[PDB]
């Protein structure tokens, strides 16, 4: 009696869903009380989400309604659970637990007359599954009842909802949100769609839960410090503060290794559909869906809980290392200013130190996951590939130093140039009573140049990183496929090889730059550590269109044409590939190697253009600068303040010198990319084209609501950032009156004060990040789930086009993160071009 | 008001919650709350007629605990025909299953208690004067 | 009272406007609810029966979604016979058109909130002590 079975499956979900729809109406139509298994009961529900995904796998597979109407019902059970359970974190109830338990336990009972009867005859093991699941959900409601009183004695004892994130007006409510949401940011949706109409302040900012302030980080590092001390350094401080910040650093590096393992298993499923269809394939599609959903999710996690330990950590050393300023003697200028560094530079190595250290436990497994896994798909000749992308690894490294031998040479001379300003800017009066200002001019002419050279080396090193970054991926599938098929046993090559292949390369080509920035940021935080511990122990189109008429018209379309040639490049060598798959082998791969050598001329060609122009650029906007502010009268100069118009020269000519340049050339390439990788899949599948024109129409409501606020958080940051120093600085000279005086009491409370203005503000600029980083992957998922069900009907039961559906996967597996580098570049190069602005306000005087 | 130390008595007023809503919502839940019964009483006795087998359609040895059912549409228009009370008469519950006895003198009861607070609820609504206010 | 800007609050007050009325003016605006709603719906099923050739007299090839369904009479026979939950059976909505069962389905609640409504403001009406003034 199957389908008798059957129907007793589907009777509770019936019940369940009838009576949830009473109680949701009244609720649909401020106190957060948990309860103990919240986590873990959500945790099951989306194993359970899971499970019924495959059961209507199960269903599909079979087809007879009746035989997969259970899954289809558990499915709106688990959903309608899931809002009873927000229904009662949000208001408190004994009885509608109750209703949730008498739901499963009638599921249980149902689950264990199908096992019985199945017994005694791939159906098993989901069924065993489902089963283990709602026994451990059952397990959770009788620890809740076993919690509180509602089936006990009268009385709760109920706890008293939290006071800590719920008390007094405060905003970010991190650590007091249901676990989806913890995971999906999505309180977060009220905070930004209120940002877009008032200006935010610390007025209208929140207050930092008493989870993570100044107090509990050093509270929890001098608990550390004084087990380690009472047992008696630099690996002494280090072991306390491992010991100290625990828990939540291991959790995201785990987190993190768990979504590198989902992130290498994408691009096999992409094979195995390539292969099915070839000679099964939506379950394999919705499974690929699934796993990307739930990996970029993870690899989110694990980013902020990383970025909020550091920051705990920044505060607790900073407050740590402020009480030790009160204590130190007299006898030890120099110090103070290395004291400023100490906080300026030396803390804010460690604090990012802190947020790559669980990418340094991370990458390891990824390259070997990624190595072992291409050496299965493509055999020995791999391994050879295998190589190529590795050796870019360390090459970066020694780019990345030389870089910074630059950098150091020219500060140097820049720092002078501003000497022989600073008088020039106040003997005002002095110098244009008697017109000797050209003879200034010219030596400061004079240092601009020499400042102009050092500039060339460092845009030449910035070039080589820019071409390597492109010039490995396309050179690995050069010699890969070139040196497998024509060299070593002239197997063939189908379409799913390849294209895993080349998934899989650029899977591997994100991490690898990763590596080398690690490895610097360690060296330099274990340096700063040793130092810490030597101390304690003692805008609109205009901007842009005259920054680029600045270069010329003999620069702009030799820049834009050369980029647009080498974006068609690059998806035209996957074009021929396509139709070098299905099997003339030789020619095919000759033609293969010519557009392989075409794709590096060009990015070789628009690297060096982007160098030439950025520094011709910076050239004249100095010189019209200088010339412009000669020819002012006296009046004007009197009437400004000498902040205002050194400030530009100071930091505007030098911020503009060192990011403009990358900068734009990121974006541009991010944008080409999006659109080459949008144009690949609608070429692929003509339909998917019309489906994703809703969903990139979105990404604009979400463009806007982001810059209106990650603009407004980013420049509050900058204002917590300067009061702090400069307290500390008042702090070292006047040392003597503060402990004199006594009032070491009231300026701690006052350094407490304005870390916590500072961390909330460079947590808030974090959680905003974190969730447009979040959504624009779920829609990044979305596109390639309706690119892959398009293409695994159209392209297979009506057009029967194999070398279509690889293009088409392995570009909607990565347009997500072409899209995310598109959108922060963006956001980025807007500050810079209002920084810019200001110059050209200066130019008209 | 902000920071409500919710101890549930919001919902606790069960229907002088309800009787406080617009006229849209209210008739959304009662047309929800007479649908939901319906078809749990609906699916049970689909249900009941398949397991007795009185569903295998067959001619002889038998007699339906409810004559003249073949399919879950034919059960949902016999539970809106008893729940209601509209009694159509085509489909007869028979004497020979005292289970079919037992769910249906559940299914009137509920039936009668559910109609007479959707009665009550919606007069005790309809001296909602403050029109007047 | 003359030069009253009427915003339209004097008809917003829908029940509590006509529960004020008279005897006779109540009772002829009840029964015309009733008969505008009985009639609605005889239309509609006049139609469906049309409209599926169930009402095309012939034997066999079919079984009519209402069974002994001939004329328009009949038709509102059934009206009065479902709606005000009588349910005599001598023509039998059959488990062939699920759209039957849908206009059944909203026939019936929608049957049954209009009788709740003239039952609550006919009762909230017999409140009138103004006599006992
Ligand atoms: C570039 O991505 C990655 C890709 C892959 C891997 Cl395996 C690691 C990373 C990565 O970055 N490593 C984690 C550490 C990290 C640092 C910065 C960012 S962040 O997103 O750029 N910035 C913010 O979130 N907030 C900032 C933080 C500084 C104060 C101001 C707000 C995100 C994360």
């Amino acid at each position: 009696n199957g389908c008798f079975v059957d129907a007793l499956n589907v009777v509770p979900h019936v019940f369940l869903l009838f009576i949830t729809f009473p109680i949701l109406f009244i609720g649909w139509g401020s106190t957060w009380l948990h309860f103990p298994g919240h986590n873990l009961r959500w945790i099951l529900t989306f194993i359970l989400l899971f499970v019924l995904v495959c059961e209507i796998a199960e269903g599909i597979l079979s087809d007879h309604l009746h035989l997969y109407m259970p899954a289809g019902m558990a499915f709106m059970a688990a959903i309608t659970s899931v809002v009873y359970y927000h229904n009662i974190e949000t208001s408190n109830f004994p009885k509608l637990l109750i209703a949730l338990l008498i739901y499963w336990t009638l599921a249980f009972i149902t689950k264990t007359i199908k096992f019985v009867k199945f017994y005694d005859h791939l159906r098993f093991c989901l069924t065993g599954l489902l089963v283990i699941l709602y026994g451990m959900l059952l397990l959770v409601e009788v620890n809740v009842i076993r919690v509180r009183r509602y089936i006990f004695f009268k009385t709760p004892r109920e706890v008293k909802p939290p006071e800590d994130l719920q008390d007094l007006g405060v905003r970010f409510l991190q650590p007091f949100v249901n676990l989806l949401s913890k995971g999906t940011y999505w309180w977060m949706n009220a905070f930004i769609k209120t940002a877009h109409k008032k200006p935010i302040d610390l007025r209208a900012i929140g207050k930092l839960p008493i989870a993570m302030r100044a107090l509990t980080n050093y509270q929890r590092l001098c608990v550390a410090f004084d087990a380690q001390a009472r047992k008696d350094g630099a690996r002494a401080i280090w072991r306390a503060l491992c010991h100290a910040f625990g828990r939540r650093l291991i959790l995201s590096s785990t987190f993190r290794i768990l979504a590198d393992l989902l992130g290498f298993a994408g691009p096999l499923c992409i094979f195995g559909i390539v292969d099915h269809l070839g000679k099964n394939a939506y379950v394999l599609a919705v499974l690929l869906f699934l796993a990307l959903l739930l990996q970029r999710t993870f690899l989110q996690a694990s980013y902020y809980v990383a970025i909020e330990t550091g920051i705990n950590l920044r505060g607790a050393i900073q407050t740590k290392i402020y009480n030790k300023i009160m204590h130190l003697s007299t006898s030890n200028e120099m110090t103070a200013g290395q004291i400023c560094n100490l906080v300026a530079i030396d803390t804010n190595q460690l604090m990012w130190f802190f947020f790559l250290c669980p990418n340094l436990w991370a990458m390891p497994v990824q390259i070997i996951v990624g190595v072992i896994l291409l050496y299965y798909i493509l055999g020995v000749s791999a391994l050879i590939g295998a190589a190529v992308i590795i050796l870019l690894a360390p090459v970066q490294y020694f780019v990345a130093t030389k870089l910074s031998q630059a950098q150091r040479s020219t500060l140097e001379h820049s720092n002078e140039r501003l000497k022989q300003t600073n008088e020039m800017l106040r003997g005002m009066k002095l110098l244009k009573l008697y017109a000797w200002e050209s003879i200034f001019c010219s030596r400061v002419e004079v240092t601009r140049r020499k400042e102009m050279t050092s500039l060339r080396a460092f845009a030449v090193y910035t070039s080589i990183s820019i071409f390597m970054n492109t010039a490995i991926p396309i050179a690995a599938v050069l010699i890969t496929f070139v040196g497998h098929v024509s060299f070593f046993k002239e197997s063939d090559l189908s379409p799913s090889v390849a294209f895993a292949s080349l998934s899989l390369f650029h899977i591997l080509v994100t991490p690898l730059f990763l590596l080398s920035s690690v490895v610097r940021s360690t060296v330099k935080a274990l340096v700063s550590v040793q130092k810490l511990s030597e101390f304690l122990s003692s805008i609109p189109w205009r901007a842009c269109t005259k920054y680029l008429s600045s270069a010329g018209i003999l620069l702009l379309s030799l820049l834009v044409f050369s980029q647009l040639l080498k974006h068609m490049v690059l998806v035209a060598i996957d074009y021929w590939l396509a139709k070098w798959t299905d099997s003339d082998q030789s020619v095919y791969a000759m033609v293969f190697t010519l557009l392989c050598s075409l794709g590096i001329v060009l990015c070789l060609v628009t690297s060096v253009t982007v160098e030439w122009t950025g520094l011709k650029v910076a050239k004249r906007l100095h010189r019209s600068l200088l010339n412009r502010i000669i020819l002012a009268p006296m009046r004007f100069f009197e009437t400004t303040p000498l902040g205002s118009i050194l400030n530009r020269f100071s930091s505007d000519c030098n911020t503009i010198d060192q990011h403009i340049p990358s900068t734009l050339e990121c974006l541009s390439r991010s944008t080409l990319l999006c659109v080459s990788a949008l144009t690949v899949i609608s070429y692929v599948t003509p339909v998917f084209l019309v489906a994703l024109l809703p969903l990139a129409v979105v990404c604009y409501f979400i463009q806007k609501y982001f810059r209106v606020a990650s603009r407004d958080l980013q420049q509050l940051d900058d204002t917590t950032q300067l009061p702090l120093l400069s307290h500390f600085a008042e702090t070292v000279e006047g040392l003597t009156t503060i402990r004199a005086f006594r009032y070491e009491a009231r300026f701690q409370q006052k350094l407490l004060e304005y870390t916590d203005s500072n961390n909330i503000a460079s947590l808030f600029l974090t959680a905003a990040n974190r969730w447009l980083e979040v959504r624009m992957e779920y829609i990044g998922a979305c596109v390639v789930l309706i690119a892959a069900a398009t293409s695994i009907s159209n392209s297979l039961h009506r057009e029967l086009s194999a070398g279509l559906v690889g293009l088409g996967l392995t570009y909607a597996l990565m347009v997500s993160n072409y899209l995310n580098w598109m959108v922060r570049n963006l956001a980025d190069m807007e500050i810079q071009l209002g920084a810019v602005k200001r110059i050209h306000a200066l130019l008209k005087t | 008001h902000k920071n409500i130390r919710e101890q549930g008595r919001f919902l606790q007023d069960v229907f002088t919650t309800l009787v406080d809503l617009k006229w849209p919502h209210t008739l959304l839940i009662f047309t929800m709350s007479f649908l939901c019964s319906w078809l749990l009483f609906a699916m049970v006795w689909w249900l009941i007629a398949f397991a007795h087998g009185d569903l295998a359609p067959g001619e002889g040895t038998n007699v339906p605990c409810v004559t003249s059912i073949h399919s879950f549409s034919s059960a949902f228009l016999f539970s809106i025909e008893v729940q209601v009370t509209i009694g159509f008469g085509g489909r007869m519950v028979t004497e020979e299953c005292p289970l079919a006895i037992l769910i249906l003198i559940v299914q009137n009861i509920v039936g009668l208690m559910i109609n007479a607070i959707m009665l009550g609820c919606i007069f005790m609504k309809t001296a909602q004067a403050h029109r007047r206010a």
